[PDB]
């Protein structure tokens, strides 16, 4: 019951999905071959949430992999948990679309999205009681943005009454890798806000900063960043999979986090994150975790919450902790941060508790924050977009493959409307 | 003879029901397997248990939750042999803290099955005389589904009485954002349908466990154990012999002055740790005085600010009428405890000979005397005012209304619920005024 | 010959009746099995007053036990003398009636009253020469007060010329164990004043006070109180059972004690009563007995006789004494306490002497007093009733069963008329 | 020949009858089973006892009571074989100290059977001389049933004399609340139908027993023995020979000067303890002097207040006519004894040979001489006035009238009885007031 279909798009989405499935397969005690070798019945009681059961005890992930070029998929096939996936779910193109949103969406996207919807439908009818979908993609690229937005739109057409969660790697002005990131992000935000119920913004600058200052990694590679994202991905879905004293599924989280329908863009976080060297000299307790999650340097979106206000907050604890401690720490935090928390919501915090800690972590907590500080990223992207769009010289690539400039203006207007709504509720009193 | 049907809805309800049925099994000497190797035991189980041909004793209970995880925990736990498989009812999706989802859309599928099981249990019962319902106001299931079940049962069994034991949101401690909406939507059906609703607060029990039992971090198990002790104290008069017995109808006739005033506070004593139990005397006058302290009220309200209107004292263990009469006289001459002028005798006494039972691995100390004090008073208007303030602050902006109207309701429901609670608090403060002549 | 039919209603009445039959069986020499093992022919000479004879010498009481809740019946059947009673004389329902006079009188009691009257008719037609009835009930309850009044009214319809005696436990302002006692007592008094010849008011407060100051009982329970009430009940009915120099029939007592038809509310008493230590030092003669009974603190109701005046007094002495001593002592009491006796009766005192004393005592005496001080109990009960009824405190429970406020006002008016008549004859000169 | 019929009504009458028949059995030597193994004894038994062929002697007595207790006592007692079963009559329930209940409603069932038994006894007798009736005014059964039986016997045997020995309420001592109503009700019937009634007061015999026998707390047995002695002294003239015998009719002719004035006072002497008997010689003169003192009168009033109209002395034992002639001359000389001027000779003497009989274990000492005086005087009007005051004081408020009215009595009967007693008192004071030639 309450199964989830996982979809991967683009190189970044594919790598994050690979680490995600590695973490969850280790969590449920499944080998790369798919054989179960766990030690507790709780792992096997609700294995159906993510994995389909094949004959002979082999477990197939309910995963869809999508990319417009085959090299990333060959790498995933050759990966440590590459054999575990279903070969039929590998839907590939022949050219990686460059970085062109129009190429990713219309021309190359139209051919492959039919097959992608076919495999998604095949998994969906196989599901007994489908809860929702999961999507991993990067807004900066062309393939990820176009294919993810088109697929999100068509899946929302097909299954309007099902929750959709996206984990989007937003661009930043410091770690920019390509020139067309403002165009791709601007084109993607409209479909994201329109056709999604939950959107978790991730930023590469924030994960790099966390890896440097918190974990003291000398040469942080993409694998560490993807593992940090996968920690939160495993954290949000723990209540569906394992028992606990306070259960919070995706719909419970959405009802607690979204006051108004367009305010579903959240800021993730995770604790305890400590370096191997310093972890000996620290006591792991609920107050320490509660302070660490609310620390602004622990946020994974490259925003400053002191520049804004929190509408609502959610904390999904994992472990055998007692809950008046959680309530006392949450009430204390709400008392101290009362300038930051909006006055029109009396209680801004949603608590959940699960009894099973994650891999090698006696305690864990996953932080989700709906705050008005998220508008800074959209402001930066809009500023870069306007700076590049004042000159029409670069738009000929997008004009090719059939797009027009009215789409660009409409997308900019929609992002302006979104940040206007966030600022309006910041200024509400 | 003299049976009672228990209903446990939502995570809070079923988790309290686990401790309740553990306590009943221990008190009647019934193993979790269901066999009774062990003359008050010859029929005292008949109130709560039903005997089959093979000597197994089945609970008269119905467990419901739209989320299947907690019910599956019960099915995998120690008491899998005890409960009937069909009485453990399960859905597929949780209510997600949404009153409209719990009441209208998801509850309609499973309410018919729940009513059929309750119909079967009532048919098996021969002298049934009440319904016991356990739920939480904050939860979507525990609000909407229990409202639906309450009105359906009121239609079906309007003559029979109904007793609720509800968890209320605390003044400050809260685990969800839409607790005011769910609770305010619950109170209309709670007022109209139920005959007596017993309000409980998590923060008050946490403070009680911190102060009395000296447990640094209390957990739900001790809260559920205390609520189990409360209901066991209420039902012990039916289940056991005593010098002064009080049934549910006698209790309601004594404690309920007016039709809309049926919201007592509940307290237990001697709530004491094993270390302090050796030093303290815990006699009748001591426990009676301890019952009226503001610390032990179990709901975060000051009894001083209100006035008492009717009190029921259910003693269990070695007690004599003389001692309780002297204690009641002492409490009446005390002036911090103020009773209304139009109730010259505000105390209803009941005594039974069964001392309290201590669960293994518990925290409550073994004591040869115990008292459960229930009281109708006007202090709960403060808690209602706090929740109404929270509801007004959230509803002024129409904060989370889109989720509720998505699942099939209108803003007229919110407005009508707020108006009904306004009227109820007006009535509660109205009855506290002194007579004009 | 000259039979009495004994009836028991409610928990209090059933317990007092159990103690009464224990005392009577001890007096007549009857085992719990029912076989006679006495030591004198006088015990068998008028055993027919209270018992019917079975085939094998087994003597069954002429008792009727009634209660709507079967727990009291189980307790009585499991008691020390539970084997003695006839199984057919146990008439009971399925719900304890709450504490609701309306429920006890109208709804619940209507079913059981037919069976109760059937058993009463069976026993009464079994009697050679019926003299009267006896009924034990508590006025504060629902079942006791309501169904006792209903049964008394219907028996008065069926047998108008026979005597009907009641022993009634009145509510008290210091041993109040139930909230709604004033309503039940007020509603019961209107039926009691009309449909009874003699009623004996008893107070739990006065009984506890006697037990504490006189008997020095550390922790008195209901057993001792019921034992005192049973001692009075056995004392009044001695002249019918045993010989004596002067015999007082129940009709003789009624004629002596009742000047006017509505003044039949008596205050009982018993002597000698002493602690075990004081019994040794006590001198036991008629002057001591007379002084003890005429002491106020020995009276069975929470009233001072000093406030009012004695309309009439009866003294049933038991044992062997010279009745000149009785006459001169009782004349001395009248002379030295003249102000407490009404002028409009020359001799307020009736005397009777029975030869057989009770259970090893050298002598004993039972005191009955018709005095104007009885109005205080009705005054306080009326005050509580008015205080509750001003606000309509608990009337919805009664009107749900079917009562009307007009009946409440009529009951209050009737009690007002009763106390008005008592105050009138107090003020008469 | 020369026999009388005795009737005993109520508890007082029956107990006095047991005492009297014990005394007669002792006097005639009749053992209690009725046999007579042992020359006045060869004929004296014929007066009171009837003989049968087997040598048994049966009393000429009838015992009646509307309650069964006392009759059952004598049925189980020592003299159970003495009395014929049909003589002992029982009702089913007493009159409850109610004249109307004794007379109208309850007495009607038994009066026919009682009259049939008396008719059988009278048919057995030949040369019948009288009718002795023992009862008490204070009782209900005594008053009402005696009124009914005397009116019926006056209708049946009006040409034969009837004697009464009744117990009168004391001025202070009493044992029933409604004594005045019964007494004033029955005075009319006894005044109309009785030929000579002798009055008794319990308090007077208590004082006499104190003073002359040193009994600190006597009982009814002693008073009934004294009553037995007086009636035996009265009947000894018929039962035994004597130098100067007096019959009942000649005695009544001597003592009764007018028709309505027939209420003499009785006294007996020498009443002395066995301790003091040895000291005093107990001569005829001192016996006569002691018999006239106020303190020995058995109705509590002083004859010094009133005036003596006629006196009848009945001596038994060794006595000579000179001695009594000298004694009466000496008594006439004394001025404390004021005789009415219109009566020149106020004394009639009778002498009997047989000495008084002493019961076994009695308090009274054996004596070879004894006297009993029956004296008509005006002093009893004082006791009647006291009783009339005690009646009217409570009748003014209608103290207990409804109990009598319920049993068919009319309210006018109280007023008629009061008027009759007023007339009797006026006659008694009128006859003795004065005279002029
Ligand atoms: N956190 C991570 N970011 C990554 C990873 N690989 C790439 N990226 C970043 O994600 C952004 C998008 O790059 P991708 O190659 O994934 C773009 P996509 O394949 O969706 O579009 P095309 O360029 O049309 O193929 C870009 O800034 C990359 O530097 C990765 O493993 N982790
Ligand atoms: N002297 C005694 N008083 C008693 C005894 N048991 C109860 N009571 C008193 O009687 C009063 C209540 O009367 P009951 O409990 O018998 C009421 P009843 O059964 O007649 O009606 P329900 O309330 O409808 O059952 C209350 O004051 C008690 O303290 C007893 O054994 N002795
Ligand atoms: N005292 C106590 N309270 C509990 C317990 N479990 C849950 N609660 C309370 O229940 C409230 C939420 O309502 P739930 O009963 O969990 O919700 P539900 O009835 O399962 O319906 P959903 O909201 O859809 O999950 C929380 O605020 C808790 O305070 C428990 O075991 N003991
Ligand atoms: N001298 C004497 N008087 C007695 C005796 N017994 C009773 N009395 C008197 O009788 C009075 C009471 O009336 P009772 O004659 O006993 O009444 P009753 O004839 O039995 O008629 P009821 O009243 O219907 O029972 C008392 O005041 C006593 O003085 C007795 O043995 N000797
Ligand atoms: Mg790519
Ligand atoms: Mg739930
Ligand atoms: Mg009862
Ligand atoms: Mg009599």
């Amino acid at each position: 019951m309450r199964e989830i279909v996982h979809i991967q798009a683009g190189q970044c989405g594919n790598q994050i999905g690979a680490k995600f499935w590695e973490v969850i397969s280790d969590e449920h005690g499944i080998d790369p071959t798919g054989t179960y070798h766990g030690d507790s019945d709780l792992q096997l009681d609700r294995i159906s949430v993510y994995y389909n059961e094949a004959t002979g005890g082999k477990y197939v992930p309910r995963a869809i992999l999508v990319d417009l070029e085959p090299g990333t998929m060959d790498s995933v096939r050759s990966g440590p948990f590459g054999q575990i996936f279903r070969p039929d779910n590998f839907v590939f193109g022949q050219s990686g679309a460059g970085n062109n949103w129009a190429k990713g969406h219309y021309t190359e996207g139209a051919e492959l999205v039919d097959s992608v919807l076919d495999v998604v439908r095949k998994e969906a009818e196989s599901c007994d009681c489908l809860q929702g979908f999961q999507l991993t993609h990067s807004l900066g690229g062309g393939t990820g943005s176009g294919m993810g937005t088109l697929l999100i739109s068509k899946i929302r057409e097909e299954y309007p009454d099902r929750i959709m969660n996206t984990f989007s790697v937003v661009p930043s002005p410091k770690v920019s890798d390509t020139v067309v990131e403002p165009y791709n992000a601007t084109l993607s935000v409209h479909q994201l806000v329109e056709n999604t119920d939950e959107t978790y913004c991730i930023d590469n600058e924030a994960l790099y900063d966390i890896c440097f200052r918190t974990l003291k990694l000398t040469t942080p590679t993409y694998g560490d960043l993807n593992h940090l994202v996968s920690a939160t991905m495993s954290g949000v879905t723990t209540c569906l999979r394992f028992p606990g004293q306070l259960n919070a599924d995706l719909r419970k989280l959405a009802v607690n986090m979204v006051p108004f329908p367009r305010l579903h863009f959240f800021m993730p976080g995770f604790a305890p994150l400590t370096s191997r060297g310093s972890q000996q000299y620290r006591a792991l307790t609920v107050p320490e975790l509660t302070q660490q999650v609310f620390d602004a340097k622990n946020m994974m979106a490259a925003c400053d919450p002191r520049h804004g206000r929190y509408l609502t907050v959610a904390a999904v604890f994992r472990g055998r902790m007692s809950m008046k401690e959680v309530d006392e720490q949450m009430l204390n935090v709400q008392n101290k941060n009362s300038s930051y928390f909006v006055e029109w919501i009396p209680n801004n915090v949603k608590t959940a508790v699960c009894d099973i800690p994650p891999r090698g972590l006696k305690m864990a907590v996953t932080f989700i924050g709906n705050s008005t500080a998220i508008q800074e990223l959209f402001k930066r992207i809009s500023e870069q977009f306007t700076a590049m769009f004042r000159r029409k010289a670069f738009l000929h690539w997008y004009t090719g493959e059939g797009m027009d400039e009215m789409e660009f203006t409409e997308a900019e207007s929609n992002m302006n409307d979104l940040v206007s709504e966030y600022q309006q509720y910041q200024d509400a009193t | 003879m003299r049976e009672c049907i228990s209903i446990h809805v939502g995570q809070a309800g079923v988790q309290i029901g686990n401790a309740c049925w553990e306590l009943y099994c221990l008190e009647h000497g019934i193993q979790p397997d269901g066999q009774m190797p062990s003359g008050g035991g010859d029929d005292s189980f008949n109130t709560f248990f039903s005997e089959t041909g093979a000597g197994k004793h089945v609970p008269r209970a119905v467990f419901v939750d739209l989320e299947p995880t907690v019910i599956d925990e019960v099915r995998t736990g120690t008491y899998r042999q005890l409960f009937h498989p069909e009485q453990l009812i399960t859905g597929k999706e949780d209510a997600a803290n949404n009153y409209a989802r719990g009441h209208y859309t998801i509850g309609k599928e499973i309410i018919d099955l729940v009513l059929d099981r309750i119909r079967k249990l009532a048919d098996q019962c021969t002298g049934l005389q009440g319904f016991l319902v356990f739920h939480s106001f904050g939860g979507g299931t525990g609000s909407g589904f229990t409202s639906l079940l309450m009105e359906r049962l009121s239609v079906d069994y309007g003559k029979k009485s109904k007793l609720e034991f509800s968890i209320y949101p605390a003044p400050q401690v809260s685990t969800a954002v839409v607790e005011p909406y769910n609770s305010i939507l619950t109170t209309h059906t709670t007022l109209e349908h139920s005959d007596c609703a017993f309000m409980v607060d998590n923060e008050a029990i946490y403070d009680i466990c911190r102060r009395n039992l000296d447990i640094e971090r209390p957990t739900y198990t001790n809260l559920n154990r205390l609520i189990s002790q409360i209901v066991s104290s209420i039902t012990a008069s039916l289940r056991f012999d005593g010098a002064l017995n009080v049934d549910l109808t006698e209790f309601q006739t004594n404690l309920v002055p007016y039709p809309r005033i049926h919201f007592p506070l509940a307290t237990y004593a001697p709530v004491i740790s094993a270390e302090k139990a050796y030093h303290e005397q815990l006699s009748v006058a001591e426990i009676t005085n301890a019952c009226f302290e503001p610390a032990n009220q179990m709901v975060k309200c000051d009894p001083r600010h209100g006035k008492y209107m009717a009190c029921c004292l259910l003693y269990r263990g070695d007690v004599v009428p003389k001692d309780v009469n002297a204690a009641i006289a002492t409490i009446k001459t005390k002036r911090s405890i103020q009773f209304v002028d139009w109730c010259p005798t505000g105390f209803k006494v009941g005594i039974n000979y069964q001392p309290p039972t201590v669960v293994p691995g518990g925290d409550l100390a073994k004591v040869q005397r115990a008292v459960c004090m229930l009281s109708n008073t006007t202090a709960i208007a403060e808690a209602w005012a706090r929740l109404d303030h929270k509801f007004d602050l959230m509803y002024a902006k129409r904060a989370f209304v889109h989720w509720y109207v998505g699942e099939g309701m209108e803003e007229g429901e919110f407005s009508e619920a707020r108006e009904d609670m306004a009227a109820l608090e007006k009535d509660y403060e109205e009855v506290g005024v002194d007579s004009v002549e």
